[PDB]
């Protein structure tokens, strides 16, 4: 069993701010780097950022940079995403996910979590 | 080895490097036993003083150092 | 400025007494006849006291009645981030701290502990203070054990280190292991400004002069006297007089060739020479062979 | 992004091909070219993780190699296992990956 | 403390009774290296640096002269002549906590192996192989250090070991370290055994009258023969000469 338990659904406000949290289980949680991507209920997939449990350094891609941030909690064994303005764009299954490599930051995404998934509202 | 002519006499002191050519480290005199350094050529001839080989011997000018 | 050493700087090693008795030693001595850096430091005009590096250990001497030399710092980097050193000699104690402490862009004293800006110091030490008067002293650092040796004599104003000879017995050892690369002395008029940023402000000081040497891994042969403490020296790396002393154990070479050394050329570069050959072994193959 | 086709036919055993037109320029050049296999409604697993290596778990039926600019994944005696999106995913030069928009197989 | 900068205290100008540790069962392993673990209270010792750090169990083989691996060549690396003892022993319950334990962690990646003795607190990150990286994990650049996170299920190999290493030179006076013994009254004028602060010897023991310089703690005559030592009781220079002997 090394299977990420990803929080519940949210419904949100426009404008307004979401946290996500996704706790593994099995491995060990300091390691092992920490994506995140996402899904649009659409389209496609695309990715915002990593974390890692042995640091806490934090990477972003140009267009999640300076709007949202992400933290990890060692103490419960979770790594939390924050988005500061769920914009309706963003209404999407954000998804987590483990890396196969054991501690360098590559990207090979092995498993992922069910999927906490994302509503702006109206 | 080092040429010495008496430490109460003189702190001047010649060297010489046994069987080496000098193109490798005042007075540079090749031997036949090797490089001299610091030793004055004189062709006079005298009594051996110093020893230092192949009919060559060291002694005290006075004043300088003298093969 | 520069100045040469002529013979001073040596300092009684490992705290056995011999007498009469002509001891080889290896040490991190002060080489004979080396330049010191002598310092105009009173720096009324042209702004300061340098920060000098700390190599190998060093030597420090002065020769003034201002008694302005009053201290001296050390520090890898003398930052608030890295590990420092303080000492202090003022009139009461010397006060000996490792802080990692903030310094000041020049530090100063007058008393006001103005060097340190900021301490959360581990080790301190107190104990009686170091009070024509010529001051030395040589500083190793040598695994954990910081070295403190001292000598001082009154010279006869010779305005540089004078030609003759004394030994510098040992003084503090401080058992703390920092890495130390630079140090500064620490220079105090009576009173003047505690404000840690000033360079050349607040007061006028008396006149200064101070050197610094460097020590260097030399072999010395050491003439303890009768009663035990050095008289003379020899340098086996300044001069071949000074090797044939040396190899000989004697202070006196007669008259005579004397065996020194060997010589032998050190090889000027390293080649490698193998053929044309490129392919590589199957290593690959027998190591990841489907079944054996 | 990286251009991608998006789809691909065929019938239960039959072998077909799925390929990722990405740039010689940025995206083949720092490789690490990895396809993950997407089912509707579910999370996604790597399929091949390196350019051309499977993970653990992997059937051997699942193949993939870059060649030259383009990398492609092909399937072979597919079966009702494999009607799933597959989707191409590569460095892209600095620590901002890309993803490609997502071919969808699919078996007559 | 981690095994990256591993706490070293330095223990000076005292009496050790290490007759607690040697017999005490606490300890899986007390592999010493140049001195016998039974003979550590009879001996006295220069200067003692202890110290001090959390390591993962089978890495216990590591700490020892000549190995190699991750903790011998990037964290703590002893020398090729080691001297001293190397004490550990099994703490999965009270260095390990429930779901885990992370205040432990051990480097990983170095651009070169450790000196002896070493300690590398730089957490900058490692060497690229490729164009520098500026300050951002990524790629080629990675975090040198890592937590093992120790958790109470692990197998007695990935339990966490607590390790003390001291080490020790063991030259002569002035030893500011010695073992416990009941120091006696001055013998002189006898062939005596002696043990003077660490300097152990036979001989005769004459009232000197050679003046010693304040700092020495004995003295050598000409061919390195201990003449003289003062006592560190009274601060009295004591001759020592040989026991009287010759052919029958
Ligand atoms: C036998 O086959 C194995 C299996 O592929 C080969 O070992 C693996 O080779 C790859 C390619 O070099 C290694 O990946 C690389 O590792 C380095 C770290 O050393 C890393 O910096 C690179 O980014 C890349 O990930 C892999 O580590 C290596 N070992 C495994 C998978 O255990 C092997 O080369 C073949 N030959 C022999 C003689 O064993
Ligand atoms: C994520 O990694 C990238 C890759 O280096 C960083 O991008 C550089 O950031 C520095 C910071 O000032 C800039 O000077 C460079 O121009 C950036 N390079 C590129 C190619 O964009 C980025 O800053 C990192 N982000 C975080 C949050 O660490
Ligand atoms: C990361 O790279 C930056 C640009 O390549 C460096 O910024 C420099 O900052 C100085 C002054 O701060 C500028 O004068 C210079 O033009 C350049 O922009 C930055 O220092 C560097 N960071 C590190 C940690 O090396
Ligand atoms: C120098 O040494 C020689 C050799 O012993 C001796 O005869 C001579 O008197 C000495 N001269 C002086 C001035 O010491
Ligand atoms: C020393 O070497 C130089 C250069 O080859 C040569 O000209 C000279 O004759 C040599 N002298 C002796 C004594 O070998
Ligand atoms: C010594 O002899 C050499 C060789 O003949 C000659 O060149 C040199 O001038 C002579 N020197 C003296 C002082 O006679
Ligand atoms: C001392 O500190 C300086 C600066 O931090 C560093 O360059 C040097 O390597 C250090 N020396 C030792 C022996 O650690
Ligand atoms: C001094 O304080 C800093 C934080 O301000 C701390 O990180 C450092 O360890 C302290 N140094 C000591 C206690 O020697
Ligand atoms: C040794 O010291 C005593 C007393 O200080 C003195 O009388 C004697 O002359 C000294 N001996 C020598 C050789 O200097
Ligand atoms: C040690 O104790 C004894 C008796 O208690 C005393 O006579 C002696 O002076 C002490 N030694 C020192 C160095 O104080």
């Amino acid at each position: 069993q090394v299977q990420l338990v990803q929080s519940g659904a949210e419904v949100k406000k426009p404008g307004a701010s979401v946290k996500v949290s996704c706790k593994a289980s099995g491995y060990t949680f300091t390691g092992y780097y920490m994506h995140w991507v996402r899904q649009a209920p659409g389209q496609g997939l695309e990715w915002m950022g990593w974390i890692n449990p042995n640091s806490g350094g934090t990477n972003y891609t140009q267009m999640f940079q300076g709007r949202v941030t992400m933290t990890r909690d060692t103490s419960i064994s979770t790594a939390y995403m924050e988005v500061s303005r769920l914009r309706s764009d963003d209404t999407a299954v954000y998804y987590c996910a483990r890396d196969r490599s054991w501690a360098v930051v590559y990207y090979y995404m092995d498993v992922w979590g069910k999927g906490t998934t994302v509503t702006v509202s109206s | 080895s080092v040429i010495t002519p008496g430490t109460n006499t003189s702190n001047q002191v010649a060297v010489l490097y046994q069987d080496v050519n000098c193109t490798e480290v005042s007075n540079v005199f090749q031997t036949r036993a090797g490089c001299l350094i610091g030793a004055e050529h004189v062709n006079n001839s005298y009594e051996c003083d110093i020893p230092i080989g192949a009919g060559i011997c060291a002694s005290y000018q006075t004043q300088s150092i003298i093969a | 400025a520069y100045t040469n050493s002529f013979t001073r700087g040596v300092y009684y090693p490992d705290k056995v007494f011999r007498s009469s008795v002509l001891h080889s030693t290896q040490d991190l001595f002060l080489p004979f006849f080396s330049n010191v850096t002598w310092f105009h430091a009173i720096h009324v005009s042209g702004t300061d006291n340098p920060v000098l590096p700390f190599n190998d250990g060093v030597y420090f001497a002065s020769t003034e009645k201002s008694n302005i030399i009053r201290g001296w710092i050390f520090g890898t980097t003398l930052d608030s981030k890295t590990q420092s050193l303080l000492i202090v000699n003022n009139a009461t104690n010397v006060v000996i701290k490792v802080c990692e402490f903030q310094f000041c862009n020049d530090p100063f004293l007058g008393v006001f502990r103005v060097y340190s800006s900021a301490n959360n110091c581990t080790f301190e030490y107190v104990s009686q203070p170091f009070l024509k008067n010529l001051r030395e002293f040589v500083f190793k650092n040598i695994d954990g054990y910081f070295k403190i040796y001292s000598k001082h004599t009154p010279i006869n104003l010779v305005r540089d280190l004078p030609q003759g000879f004394s030994a510098l017995e040992p003084l503090v050892d401080l058992p703390i292991g920092i890495n130390i690369t630079r140090f500064q002395t620490l220079l105090a008029l009576h009173r003047s400004y505690l404000t840690p940023g000033d360079s050349s402000s607040g007061w006028t000081a008396g006149a200064a002069a101070y050197y610094v040497g460097y020590l260097q891994p030399r072999t010395f042969l050491l003439k303890y006297n009768e009663n035990g403490t050095i008289t003379d020296a020899v340098d086996c790396a300044l001069d071949p007089l000074s090797e044939t002393k040396c190899t000989l154990k004697s202070f006196t070479v007669e008259k005579g060739i004397y065996q020194t050394s060997n010589f032998r050329v050190q090889p000027t570069e390293s080649i490698v020479r193998f053929p044309n050959i490129t392919n590589l072994c199957p290593f690959g193959e027998v190591f990841n062979a489907t079944r054996f | 992004a990286l251009t991608q086709p998006p789809s691909a036919s065929g019938s239960p055993g039959q072998s077909v091909t799925i390929s990722c037109t990405g740039t010689s320029s940025d995206v083949g050049g720092y490789n690490y070219v990895s396809w993950y296999q997407q089912h509707p409604g579910k999370a996604p697993k790597l399929m091949i993780y390196e350019v051309s290596k499977r993970p653990s778990g992997v059937p051997d039926r699942f193949s993939g190699s870059k060649s030259g600019n383009t990398a492609s994944l092909t399937v072979s005696g597919l079966q009702a296992e494999d009607e799933a999106d597959y989707y191409c995913s590569s460095y892209a030069g600095s620590n901002n990956l890309v993803f490609g928009g997502g071919t969808k197989l699919t078996v007559l | 403390a981690s095994v990256y900068a591993w706490n070293r205290k330095r223990i000076s100008n005292c009496v050790a009774d290490y007759s607690v540790l040697y017999n005490s069962a606490s300890f899986s392993t007390f592999k010493c290296y140049g001195v016998s673990p039974t003979k550590l209270n009879d001996l006295c010792f220069t200067n003692v640096y202890a110290d001090s750090f959390v390591i993962r169990g089978d890495e216990v083989r590591q700490i020892a002269p000549g190995q190699t691996g991750k903790i011998a060549d990037y964290n703590y690396k002893l020398p090729d002549d080691f001297t001293g003892c190397v004490i550990a022993w099994n703490s999965n319950n009270l260095d390990s906590k429930v779901g885990g334990n992370y205040n432990y962690l051990y480097r990983l990646f170095r651009k070169s192996n450790l000196k002896p003795f070493e300690r590398d607190i730089s957490t900058e990150i490692y060497q690229a192989g490729s164009t520098p990286c500026n300050g951002v994990e990524g790629f080629n650049c990675y975090f040198p250090l890592q937590s093992y996170g120790f958790q109470p299920t692990n197998g007695v190999g990935y339990q966490p070991y607590r390790v003390v290493v001291l080490s020790f030179e063991l030259l002569h006076a002035p030893a500011t370290v010695c073992g416990p013994k009941k120091s006696t009254n001055l013998v002189k004028n006898k062939c005596v055994n002696f043990n003077f602060n660490g300097l152990t010897g036979t001989g005769v023991l004459t009232e000197s009258n050679k003046k010693f310089l304040p700092f020495q703690q004995f003295g050598r005559d000409i061919a390195d023969t201990t003449d003289a030592v003062r006592d560190p009781q009274t601060l009295e220079i004591l001759d020592i000469t040989p026991c009287s002997f010759g052919g029958v």
